[PDB]
């Protein structure tokens, strides 16, 4: 089907940059204080985005 | 500061801190700093650390908690009354001592 | 924060750290004087009738 093409057909560009977001994700999980990693699920919860947060 | 809960496996609250086997938690423990390593939680349940801001779920059991002191600059911990945790002193069986045989002498 | 020597504690709030909506204060008679203004409605202005005799 046409989804199928569409999948198929950007696989390769959707993939390129999907290694370095994974391996930052699980880098993130791994070296970042689980306080830190709870309140992020916390504000998430809230409907905030603790990066702006963070920043400000 | 908080409180540690078990609940039924499933979706976690937004704010909790999962304690799974092989979680170390420094605490103080009847005035005794001391180190709780997490081994063989049971299944169909998990342990979460809540601190205050995160309200506890449905069917959550307390299994320890923290009093309110946000003046104290030294915590006061725990307090594990008796029935609250099963601790287990080992027996360590002293056996008997080696004696050596006398030989007899008539 | 720890509080001085010789504070006084005009109004406080309760430890409600689970709730959304916080409930503030409550300030009770005697804790806080709360002066309504009088607004004294003055004499409405009557015109002067005059007088038939
Ligand atoms: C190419 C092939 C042939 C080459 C021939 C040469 C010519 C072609 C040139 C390139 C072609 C352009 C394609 C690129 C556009 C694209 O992304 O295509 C997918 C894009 C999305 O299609 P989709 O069907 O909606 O995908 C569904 C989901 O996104 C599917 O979700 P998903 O799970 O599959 O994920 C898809 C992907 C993409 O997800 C997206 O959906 C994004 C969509 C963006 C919209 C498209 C924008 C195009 C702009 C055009 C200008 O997700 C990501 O990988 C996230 C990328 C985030 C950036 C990576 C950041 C790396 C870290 C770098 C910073 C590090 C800082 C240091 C940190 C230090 C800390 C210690 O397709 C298009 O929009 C068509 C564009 C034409």
């Amino acid at each position: 089907s046409l989804a199928k093409v569409w999948m198929y057909a950007s696989w390769i560009p959707r993939g390129i940059p999907k290694a370095m977001a994974n391996e930052l994700s699980s880098a993130a999980a791994a070296l970042a204080h689980p306080e830190a990693i709870a309140r992020v699920a916390q504000l998430e919860s809230q409907g905030k985005n603790p990066y702006r947060v963070a920043r400000a | 500061t908080g409180c540690v809960a078990s609940f039924p496996e499933g979706d976690v609250p937004p704010g909790a801190v999962e304690c799974l086997p092989g979680q170390v938690i420094r605490t103080k423990v009847n005035g005794e700093d001391v180190m709780l390593e997490i081994d063989e939680v049971d299944p169909g349940y998990q342990v979460c650390w809540f601190k205050p801001d995160v309200p506890l779920p449905e069917n959550a059991e307390i299994l320890w908690s923290y009093p309110y002191e946000p003046t104290a600059a030294l915590p006061t911990g725990t307090t594990w009354e008796e029935g609250q945790a099963n601790v287990l002193i080992p027996a360590e069986p002293t056996p008997e001592a080696a004696v050596w045989p006398p030989t007899p002498v008539t």
